[PDB]
């Protein structure tokens, strides 16, 4: 934590580069983490992969990209807001650009010999005592600008969060209560699918280990899992493909379908052999 | 706006001939999908035949090829079907359906209009 | 918490902008949060969406908008009251506008060279010792005005809260006890509907996961949910639409109806196919 | 708490305005809260609403208004008593009106140059050392007057509370034991009615949610509520109206009636269709 | 912990060697540990061993090597990031290379007698008081460069982690949900195989000890292990060889196979005698 503490290099053309790096790089890392952790980017990638023909129209891809970027940008925005409200980075970056002519609150004692160097050295307390008033005059100005920018950022972000939702409810063909039900269903489906995938994988692995050694060393909960849930085989690759991708609220016979797993279960999702272990049986014969 | 009146149901033994009529009243200009469906208890609904007013071609189910035919009277704006070589498997509720194209926008899906009419056709033996 | 601490930029034409930003932006954010969290704005939006013809009259829309804004404005009003009673923001904003002529409580030692700059620099303790009395003379004045405004705001808000309720009970066609019963019913209906929506979504998701894997890994409470509450299908979209929107106390056969869910359950709410998954069965045949 | 701390603006014609605001506004807010929280003002408003003809005589309306105001004024009176006994507000308000001629306890060192300004600046410790005795001379006087007023207020309030009760028992047609029984009955009726209204609303909401989803997700206590208390319908609007309003001890066949709910239950409270959902059945046919 | 504390040798051509050693050697050790602990390098080695003919193509070997190196390089990268952000190692290494001409923030008091020696002696506080400003001028510069490099490293690493995953999901023939299921299966298979190997080895050892002494001193859990899981013999060497190596998602009859243990269990993995204890029975006869 003390490692990432801000340390302004008081040098012209050098402090703003350090501020830019030390502020943007954490923001970029947070943006990357937000992109990676989201599962909508991955099924968007899966759609672009399996479609392989640019079949999807511009509107749905644009909507998904906007949603992913908006969900990811929360952490960079709040990090930037905190950094701006702190004021250290902005004063460090903009100390060297302060105009000596515009300086006030003291008689004109500011030298013009090396103006940029002294202005850049202000943040590190390396201010001559004869310019003790000027240093504070700049410190209260640049920090003010920093905090002003932070507050404007919070205002703009709040306005965007208000407007985006006000348009999302207005342009959606569904009611907001039905969309809340849909969100609840999506959360429950994701959690249940993950849990059952874990259990199914454990049971299959136990069967394989039993085939190898002749028995399995299982715990009591694992024994209950094996007894209650028996597995006969593995789901085919097309069955997995039928449930991976983006879904936009299709309706069948007046009844809503809330995911492509639901659509597949209803039966609305389901010659050439690929990535086979061995050749056709005719070739195996020879 | 569009209503379909179906008639001709009755009881005919195997090997008989039946003529079922469906009359359309209303805005038939936009209709491009004219066909018949059969559903039986304990099973879903399947289509015996349909025709294209826009393109002209026609489809018959596998059990309908060479056995039953469907014709359209443009002047009468009606649909006639002829059940020939009747079988006990034909005991089902019969409906005539009309659909007006269907336009797919990628964001929302398919939208169209569909119509139905309730009828029956049961063969004694 | 220390991040949002007030820091007055002692500069003319610059401190009041900072005060305005640092006070209004939190107020705007609180107003936006109050608008978003309320569910009356969302069913108002749903009404404006599904009606799509400006069918609703001016009076009900005005009443709903007034109610939403009044409920949302509670947090901005108390935030502004606290900020005004603190006095820091107001003195920072209005230091530069103090008239030197009106200054008193000391002999006329106030320079007229740069009056605005010294007046604006008063808050940051950067007051010359020869003007030590003037600084306090301004500090006790502007802060007084701030606190006076805060107390007037509390008085006006209290008067409005009194008058609005006195008119709400006077102009309502119902008695206050019946309206209390109606509010209790609305709260209970909302909570029960949310809980049952969660349970129904969980059961449907469990059915889908069972269809996929052949079993579901459920907890004991989830097992009780599955056993007690079985689901056969999903409610249609028009059924959801029939219960989303604004409702204003209709009465059927002399019996009150307290929500459009109640009205739908009584049976008073319930050709063209929209957003279908696949074309008509006639088109599916080809 | 430190926000509402008193801060006297030591300026003529300015400190008494601040004292008046900072004392009256809390008193006004407490008075408004006392008015709002009481349920007698609301059924008085309901009476004035449903009667809609000024039918009620002057005596009962005057008695109810007096009771409501007397119950509400408890908090403003004690707040004013505490503020007066503190003495800060009164000395701040009346410092500028102290007569310099009446000042004593020191030789006549008080200047007549700006008498009002120094007198007003006394509270903020901004008293010249040559007038150090005068400042205390005023501080012990004005504070004394403040505390005297506070004690007189407590005496008058106590006398009024004694006299009002002595007249309430004297002029009432009932005995004091019967009135105590009546008060106990009113409290029990209010609590039981609120509890049963909550339970009835919950059961009705559960029925509606069951109609929507096909089941309700209820807790064990909610399950007990549903099993024990079934609801068949909602009470009509006139039934609610028959129990809302003011009641003054009517007697039926020599037997007391203690509320209009009791009077309605005894059967002594119970063509044109208003606020209907749909037109008459004849109009519905077309 | 205090042993590994950094101690800069303030000497030219000597401090950067110490920094290089004290930074790289921990990084090299962490890289070696990451390589060793991973089990993918070992089955890659097993593949290169048993194949013994360079049979595997360049693409799969390259992919496995890339995966192993990427998983191993996490610890060296974060160690280097922390060391760079600390700044001590970089300033110690680059103190002697600072150009005296480029030095600023002070009048030209820097001697040119032994420039390199004083520059190298800066980190150990052995700076003459006449060069007290120069020492800080260098300390704020070199440390800045160190921290800048650290932040650039974090940015590049984050970009690579984003891009690699974005390509891994794009070029994989499987969906991401199926790959998650595959990962869950691999984890469960590894844990179960290790547990059953431990139990099987314990039971075999117990049988051997019983053969030696006539009984085994077993604990209650060991008694349960012996009773529940009996072993008849040891698996042959080819059976072990059939499950050790690298596996790349073959598919049999449209059904996925997730490991070579699974492939062996399905039956798709299974004259000269090697490493025998005694000669052929014909030679044993003589
Ligand atoms: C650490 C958190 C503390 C709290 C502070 C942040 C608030 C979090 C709660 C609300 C967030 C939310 O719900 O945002 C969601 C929306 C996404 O809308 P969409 O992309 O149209 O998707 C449609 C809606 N979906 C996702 C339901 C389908 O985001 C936004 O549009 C704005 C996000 C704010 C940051 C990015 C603003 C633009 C970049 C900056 C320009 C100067
Ligand atoms: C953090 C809280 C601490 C306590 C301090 C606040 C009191 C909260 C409890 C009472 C609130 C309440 O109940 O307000 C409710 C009413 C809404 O009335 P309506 O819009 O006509 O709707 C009719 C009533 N409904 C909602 C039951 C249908 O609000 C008001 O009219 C005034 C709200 C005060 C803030 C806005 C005043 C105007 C803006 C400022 C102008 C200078
Ligand atoms: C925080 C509390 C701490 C304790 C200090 C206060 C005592 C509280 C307990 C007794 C109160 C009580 O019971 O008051 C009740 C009576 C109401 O009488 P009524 O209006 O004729 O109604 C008849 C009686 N009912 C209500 C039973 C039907 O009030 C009074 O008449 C005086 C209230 C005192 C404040 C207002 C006085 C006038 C304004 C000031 C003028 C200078
Ligand atoms: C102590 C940890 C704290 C957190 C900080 C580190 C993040 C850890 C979580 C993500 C790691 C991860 O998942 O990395 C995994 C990938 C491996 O990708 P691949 O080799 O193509 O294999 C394909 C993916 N597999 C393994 C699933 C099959 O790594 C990388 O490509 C980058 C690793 C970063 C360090 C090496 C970068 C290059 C060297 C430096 C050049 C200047």
């Amino acid at each position: 934590f003390s490692v990432v503490a801000f340390h302004c290099p008081c040098s012209p053309a050098r402090n703003y580069l350090y501020g830019l790096a030390a502020i943007g790089v954490p923001a970029l890392v947070l943006f990357i983490i937000g992109i990676i952790l989201n599962n909508h980017t991955w099924n968007l990638v899966a759609e672009c992969q399996h479609r392989r023909t640019k079949n999807c129209s511009a509107a749905p891809t644009f909507l998904l990209l906007s949603s992913i970027l908006g969900r990811a940008a929360v952490a960079p925005v709040t990090w930037s807001v905190i950094s701006l409200l702190r004021g250290e980075a902005y004063v460090c970056a903009l100390s060297e650009f302060v105009d000596p002519s515009s300086l006030t609150a003291r008689e004109e004692h500011f030298p013009s010999a090396h103006a940029t160097e002294i202005l850049a050295r202000f943040p590190c307390k390396e201010n001559p005592d004869n310019l003790s008033d000027f240093r504070e005059e700049v410190s209260r100005r640049l920090r003010y600008e920093s905090q002003l920018f932070g507050w404007l950022l919070i205002g703009v972000v709040a306005i965007l969060v208000f407007l985006t939702k006000c348009l999302k409810h207005y342009c959606s063909p569904l009611s907001y209560r039905q969309e809340a039900y849909w969100a609840q269903y999506r959360a429950n489906e994701d959690q249940l699918f993950q849990r059952t995938a874990e259990v199914h994988s454990r049971v299959l692995a136990a069967n394989n280990v039993r085939r190898f050694f002749g028995f399995v060393a299982l715990n009591k909960d694992d024994e209950e899992l094996i007894a209650n849930f028996p597995v006969e085989g593995t789901q085919p690759r097309p069955q997995w493909n039928a449930i991976t991708g983006v879904y936009l609220y299709r309706e069948n016979q007046g009844l809503p379908l809330y995911s492509r797993l639901h659509k597949w279960a209803q039966g609305l999702a389901g010659d050439n052999v690929e990535m086979a272990l061995l050749p056709s049986a005719l070739e195996v014969l020879f | 706006q569009v209503q379909l009146v179906e008639s001709g149901g009755g009881s005919v033994q195997a090997g008989g001939s039946l003529r079922l009529s469906c009359a359309a009243s209303g805005n038939i200009r936009n209709i491009s999908y004219l066909g018949w469906f059969r559903q039986a208890p304990g099973k879903e609904r399947e289509g015996v035949a349909a025709l294209w007013t826009t393109q002209g071609q026609t489809y018959y189910a596998d059990s309908v090829k060479g056995r039953f035919t469907v014709s359209l009277d443009n002047a009468k704006n009606t649909v006639y079907l002829q059940m020939n070589s009747l079988k006990p498997e034909d005991t089902a509720l019969y409906y005539c359906a009309a659909a007006t194209s269907g336009q797919y926008n990628p964001l929302r899906g398919y939208h169209y209009n569909e119509y139905w009419g309730q009828g029956t056709q049961v063969t004694v033996s």
